[PDB]
C-alpha cells in the first residue's frame, strides 16, 4: 500500500493524518540510530540495526532527556516548547510526512529543532509538518538529536565522550534521508535542511563540516548561525564544563575514563539538575553544553572557514526576527517581567548590559552602553528596556547572522535574507516582547491555516507566502517563481545588501539589516577589545 | 495551601501542601532559573535561591 | 567737560559719536602699555609712561601685526574680520564708550577679541560698542593684545620671550580699567570681561590665573573655552614652534638668546610669512602660537585647575553656536567650498575626519567615524557634510565648552548657558554653513538695531534681548530681571543641565547640550586613546 | 589679464598682469591658505602650492 514503504533498514508503516480537508501519509518514529543508552551514552551514534517485519511508524517518538522550563507554570507561551512526549535516552528518531498519493520524486525538507543545544523536540505542535508537506506537496522530515550533556559532553581526546555527538546524530539522520528518502517519494538530490535558533546554527555547522556537505543540496537558517556567540566553545572550555559537571556529582576527576564512566552511572535525572552549574559566568543567552570546534567535525576555527571559503557553496535563505532578545531578558535581568511593561531604570540597564555581553571589558561595556543609550533621556524606562532588548538580539542573533551572510556570500551560490517583523495577532506573550525569538516557526509550518487556532485572514496569507518561499526555494533554489506573480524577493548581494520584511503588508525590500549596530558589534568592538 | 510542584525534568503540577510552606528553588544568579518547587523549604548556598511562601495559593510561581 | 577725563596715566579727550538718535562719548586709542617695539618685542608688556597734556582719544588705534586672510578676495564675510586699521607693533591700545551724560558709577563690560590667537582687532565694525554702551547705559571697553609670534612666541625659561605675553597684554588692559575706569563713570567693582573664540578662551584663562582674578567681578564666554584643544600648548610644544619659526628664517638656534635676538631683527612682515609652517600636523581648527601652560600664569594643567577647583569662583554666562565647524572646513577639507552645497562623498568624509581630529589614532578615528556616520546612507553628501561639520564644532568648541561648564559649576557662583541658533537674514555666507562661528557678535553688539544694515524687525528684538541679558548679567550677575517680565532663563545646574536657545522665536529652555556627542568626546574617546 | 595681488600682510587688490601669468601661492596641506598672489609663477616645494593661470580675469581667486 501507500502507508507501506521498504527502507534500507527495514519495512516501515505509517498512517493517514488528516490535513485540513485532505489527508496525508506520515511515518512517525523511524529509528535512524541505535538507542544511545548503556555505555553508548556520550558516544558517537551507531546505525539502527535492520529489523525483521513491519515497523510501526504511526505514533510520535520519545523526546530526549532535557530540562523542563517551568518558569511560568502552565503558561502556554512557554509550556508549548517543553517536551510533549516522554523524555528518554532512546530518543533518536525521525518523522516523515508524504503527500498522498506518494510522489515519484519530490523535494525534501529536513527540519532541525532548536533549544540552545540543551533542549529540543521534533514532536512539537509548531513543528507539525502535515500542513507544509501537504500544502507545497513536498516530503517533509523532522529529525532528532541528543541535547545537553547527553549529546554534547565534550572531553576532547577521549573516544567515549568526543564532543559533537549531537551534530553526529543529525548527520546520521541526514544520511538516512539520503539513502532511504527515495522510497517515500522524495528526491535525495533536492534535499534542503532548515532549522531555528540552535537548529539554524546546526544547519550552518553542516554547511561548514566536510562530512556533512554531500547529504543536502540547499539550506535555510532561521534566527541562528554557526558563529553565534552561544553556539560553540573551544575543546578546552567544553572540557572545563565536563569536569565541572563531574565534581558537581562527586566523580573521580583523575582521568577522562574515570570521569566519563562516573557520569554514565548517574540517572539522567541527576545530570540535568547540575547542568546549569556548568555556566561559568553570570549572564543572558549563554548555555551549558554546545558544540566544540574539534579540528575534526570543524576543521579550523569557524572564522577561518568563513574567510578562506572552506565551506559548502550552495544557496541559502536566512534571516532574523525583530525582537530576538526579549524572551532572554526574563531570566534574571533586573527590572524585566512577563507581567509588566518592564520599564527599566538607568542603573538596571547598566546591570543588564553587563549581563548581555559577559565577554566585554569595562571599556567595551562603556562602548556598549554609549551605543545603546539615549543620553537625552537616559532614564526613560521604555528606551532603556528597548535598548537592552536590542543588545541581546543584535549581539546574540542579528549581527552574528549578518556576519555569516557577508562571509558566505563571497563564495555562496545565491543568498536570500529576510526580516520577519509581524506580531502574531493571537500572541500570549506581553506586548513589550515584540516579535519574539522562535515566533516565526508557526508561519513556516502553516499553523495559521487552521481555523481553530484563531489567526486572521491576512495571517493565513502570510504563512502561505512564507511556506511557498520556503518550498519554492527548496526546489528551485530561488524563492521567486519564474514568469509568475509580480513580487520579487531581491537576491542578497554583498554590495547593495537587499533583503525584505516578512509581515502582513506589501513586499517591502530594505537594505542593510542593522548596519550601524552590526558595524559596532562585528567590526568596532572586536577591534577595541583586542587593542585593550 | 495549593502550590506548584516539579523538578528539572518534570512539568509543574498543583499539589496541596498542608499547613507547610511552599518553596521555589532557583539558580540565584542570571539566568535565574527555577530548578524545583513543592512543599518544604530546604537550605541553599550562593548558587541556590530557595523562596518559601505560605500564602496565598500558587505563591511559589 | 565730559569729553575730558583725567586718568592715572594722564589726561584724555574723546569725542561725541552719534549712536542712533542720541550720541555717546568715546575715548578711542588710550595707551595702556609702552609700544612693544624695539627689544620689547616678545617680552612682557610695560605700563604706558604718563604723558604731559591732553591725549587725543578720538580716532581708532593701530591694529596688531597679523595675517590677512584673502581666501575669498573681497568677500565681505571674510574681509570684515581682517584688520581694518593700520597694522603695527605699536598696537596696545583700548577704546571706551561712555553713556552721555557721564554716569557716576555704572557697570563696565570689557571685550576681548578672538582670532585663534594669531589675529584680532578691537576696531572691527562688529566690535563697535556705541550701541551696547548707549542702549544698556554701561561703560564699554574693548582691549588690544599682541597676536601670533609677537604676542605668543614662547621659549620657556628665557626672560625676553617667556610666553603668555598676549594674555599679559590683556591683564595690563584690565588693570588700567581697574585703576582708571572710575574717572569715566564706570564701577571698577562691577566689571565683567567677555569675548569670542580666542577671547572667550582668554576670559577662561583669566578666570584660572591667580594674577588676573581680582581685576574683574563676573565673566562671559562666547563660543570659546580655556580648555579648547586649539587654545593651549605645553612649554615644550611652544618651544618647538619657536625654534621652527627660527630655522624658517635661517636663525642661529644654538641658544635662546641667539634665536630670540635673530627673530627680533626680522621685519614683522617676515615673521608672518613663515608663521603657518609652525603648524606641525596637517589639519583643521589648529593654530600656530597659542598660550603655554607655564606653571606661572597657569599654576598647573588647566584640567587640574578645573578638578581641584583652583579658579576664580564667580558667575559666568557662556554658550555656543549651532554650526561652529562650518567655516573651518573651507580651508582644505576635501569637497568643501563656499560656492557649492559642499556635498561630501564617503571617502572625502573619511579624509576630513582625519583632519578634524589630528590627535586620534586609527581606532580613535574609527570611533569618530562610526559616531558621525549614517551607515544606512554612508554616501549621502548632505549627511556626510553635516557629520563633518559637527565633528569640527563639537570637538573644537561645543564639547570643550560643556566640559568647562560642568567642572566650573561645581565651584561656580551661578552659571548660565545658551545656544545661539538663529541664522542672520542678511547673511552673505552659503546656506549650508548654518549659524557660523563668530556670527553672534553682531547681535551682542547691537548691529541689527541699525536700519541701514538691513536686518528684520524680529532681529532687532533678538539683539535687544541679547544685549539686555548681557548687560543685566554684567550688573545683576543674573540675566533675568527680578519682578519684571515673564521669560525665565534657567540657571544652569550640573543636575538638570538647563540652557536656552537664542533665536527669534519664544524662549525655549532645553537640557543637555549635545550630551551623546559630548560624552563621546569628553568621556569615552579620552578613555579609548589611553587604553590604547 | 586682471589679477589679484597681495601678501600675508596685504589686502587683495586687482592689478593688471600683462601677457604674463598670475599665481596663487598657498600652503599645500590643510589648512590650505593663500600666502600670496600677483603676476608671475614662482617655484615651490612640498609645503607651497603655486597655482598659475593666464585666463580668464581674476583667475587666481
Ligand atoms: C502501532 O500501530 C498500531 C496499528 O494500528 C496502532 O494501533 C498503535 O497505536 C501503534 N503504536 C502504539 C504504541 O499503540
Ligand atoms: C586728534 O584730535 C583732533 C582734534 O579734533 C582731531 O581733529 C584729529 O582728527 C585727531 N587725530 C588725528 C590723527 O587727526
Ligand atoms: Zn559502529
Ligand atoms: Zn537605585
Ligand atoms: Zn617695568
Ligand atoms: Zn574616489
Amino acid at each position: 500500500s501507500e502507508l507501506l514503504v521498504n527502507t534500507k533498514s527495514g519495512k516501515v508503516m505509517g498512517t493517514r493524518v488528516p490535513v485540513l480537508s485532505s489527508h496525508i501519509s506520515a511515518f512517525l518514529g523511524i529509528p535512524f540510530a541505535e538507542p544511545p543508552v548503556g555505555n553508548m551514552r556520550f558516544r558517537r551514534p551507531e546505525p539502527k540495526k535492520p529489523w525483521s517485519g513491519v515497523w510501526n511508524a504511526s505514533t510520535y517518538p520519545n523526546n530526549c532527556q532535557q530540562y523542563v522550563d517551568e518558569q511560568f507554570p502552565g503558561f502556554s507561551g512557554s509550556e508549548m516548547w517543553n517536551p510533549n512526549r516522554e523524555m528518554s535516552e532512546d530518543c533518536l528518531y525521525l518523522n516523515i510526512w508524504v503527500p498522498s498519493p506518494r510522489p515519484k520524486s519530490t523535494t525534501v525538507m529536513v527540519w532541525i529543532y532548536g533549544g540552545g543545544f540543551y533542549s529540543g523536540s521534533s514532536t512539537l505542535d509548531v513543528y507539525n509538518g502535515k500542513y507544509l508537506a501537504y500544502t507545497e506537496e513536498v516530503v517533509l522530515v523532522s529529525l532528532s538529536y541528543r541535547v545537553g550533556a547527553f549529546g554534547f559532553l565534550a572531553l576532547h581526546g577521549s573516544q567515549e565522550a568526543p564532543g559533537n555527538v549531537g551534530l553526529l546524530d543529525q548527520r546520521m539522520a541526514l544520511q538516512w534521508v539520503h539513502d532511504n528518502i527515495q522510497f517515500f517519494g522524495g528526491d535525495p538530490k533536492t534535499v534542503t535542511i532548515f532549522g531555528e535558533s540552535a537548529g539554524g546554527a546546526s544547519v550552518g555547522m553542516h554547511i561548514l563540516s566536510p562530512g556533512s556537505r554531500d547529504l543536502f543540496r540547499r539550506a535555510i537558517l532561521q534566527s541562528g548561525s554557526p558563529n553565534c556567540p552561544w553556539a560553540s566553545v573551544s575543546v578546552a572550555e567544553g572540557r572545563r564544563r565536563a569536569v565541572e559537571l563531574g565534581r558537581n556529582l562527586n566523580c573521580n576527576l583523575n582521568s577522562d575514563e574515570e570521569l566519563i564512566h562516573c557520569l554514565r552511572e548517574k540517572k539522567p535525572q541527576e545530570l540535568i539538575d547540575v547542568e546549569w552549574n556548568v555556566l561559568p559566568f553570570d549572564s543572558i543567552f549563554r548555555f551549558s553544553f554546545v558544540p566544540v570546534i574539534d579540528g575534526e567535525f570543524f576543521p579550523t576555527s569557524l572564522e577561518s572557514m568563513l574567510n578562506s571559503g572552506n565551506f559548502k557553496k550552495t544557496q541559502i535563505l536566512l534571516g532574523v526576527n525583530k525582537d530576538e532578545g526579549s524572551f532572554f531578558l526574563l531570566y534574571g535581568a533586573p527590572g524585566f517581567s512577563k507581567d509588566s511593561e518592564s520599564k527599566i531604570s538607568r542603573e538596571d540597564f547598566m546591570s543588564g548590559v553587563k549581563l548581555s555581553v559577559p565577554h566585554a571589558n569595562d571599556l567595551g561595556l562603556d562602548a556598549v552602553t554609549l551605543q545603546y543609550t539615549d543620553w537625552m533621556d537616559d532614564n526613560n524606562g521604555i528606551k532603556n528596556r528597548d535598548g537592552l532588548d536590542d543588545i541581546v538580539g543584535d549581539h546574540n542573533v542579528i549581527c552574528p547572522l549578518m556576519h555569516f551572510v557577508n562571509k558566505y556570500t563571497k563564495f555562496g551560490n545565491g543568498t536570500y535574507l529576510y526580516f520577519f517583523n509581524h506580531r502574531a495577532s493571537n500572541l500570549v506573550w506581553p506586548e513589550w516582547m515584540g516579535v519574539i525569538h522562535g515566533y516565526e516557526i508557526e508561519f513556516v509550518f502553516g499553523l495559521p491555516l487552521v481555523k481553530e487556532l484563531n489567526y486572521t485572514a491576512e495571517e493565513e496569507a502570510l504563512s502561505r507566502r512564507i511556506m511557498h518561499y520556503w518550498a519554492t526555494f527548496a526546489k528551485t533554489g530561488n524563492p521567486n517563481e519564474p514568469h509568475s506573480q509580480e513580487s520579487k524577493w531581491p537576491l542578497f548581494t554583498t554590495k547593495e545588501q537587499k533583503f525584505i520584511d516578512l509581515n502582513t503588508e506589501p513586499m517591502k525590500v530594505h537594505q542593510r539589516l542593522r548596519v550601524q549596530m552590526c558595524v559596532f558589534w562585528n567590526q568596532f568592538l572586536p577591534k577595541l577589545l583586542n587593542a585593550t | 495551601t495549593m502550590c506548584y510542584s516539579h523538578t528539572t525534568t518534570s512539568r509543574a503540577i498543583l499539589t496541596n501542601c498542608g499547613e507547610n510552606s511552599c518553596y521555589r528553588k532557583s539558580r540565584r544568579h542570571p539566568p535565574k532559573m527555577v530548578l524545583g518547587r513543592g512543599c518544604g523549604c530546604p537550605p541553599g548556598d550562593d548558587n541556590l535561591e530557595v523562596k518559601c511562601c505560605t500564602s496565598p495559593d500558587k505563591c511559589n510561581y
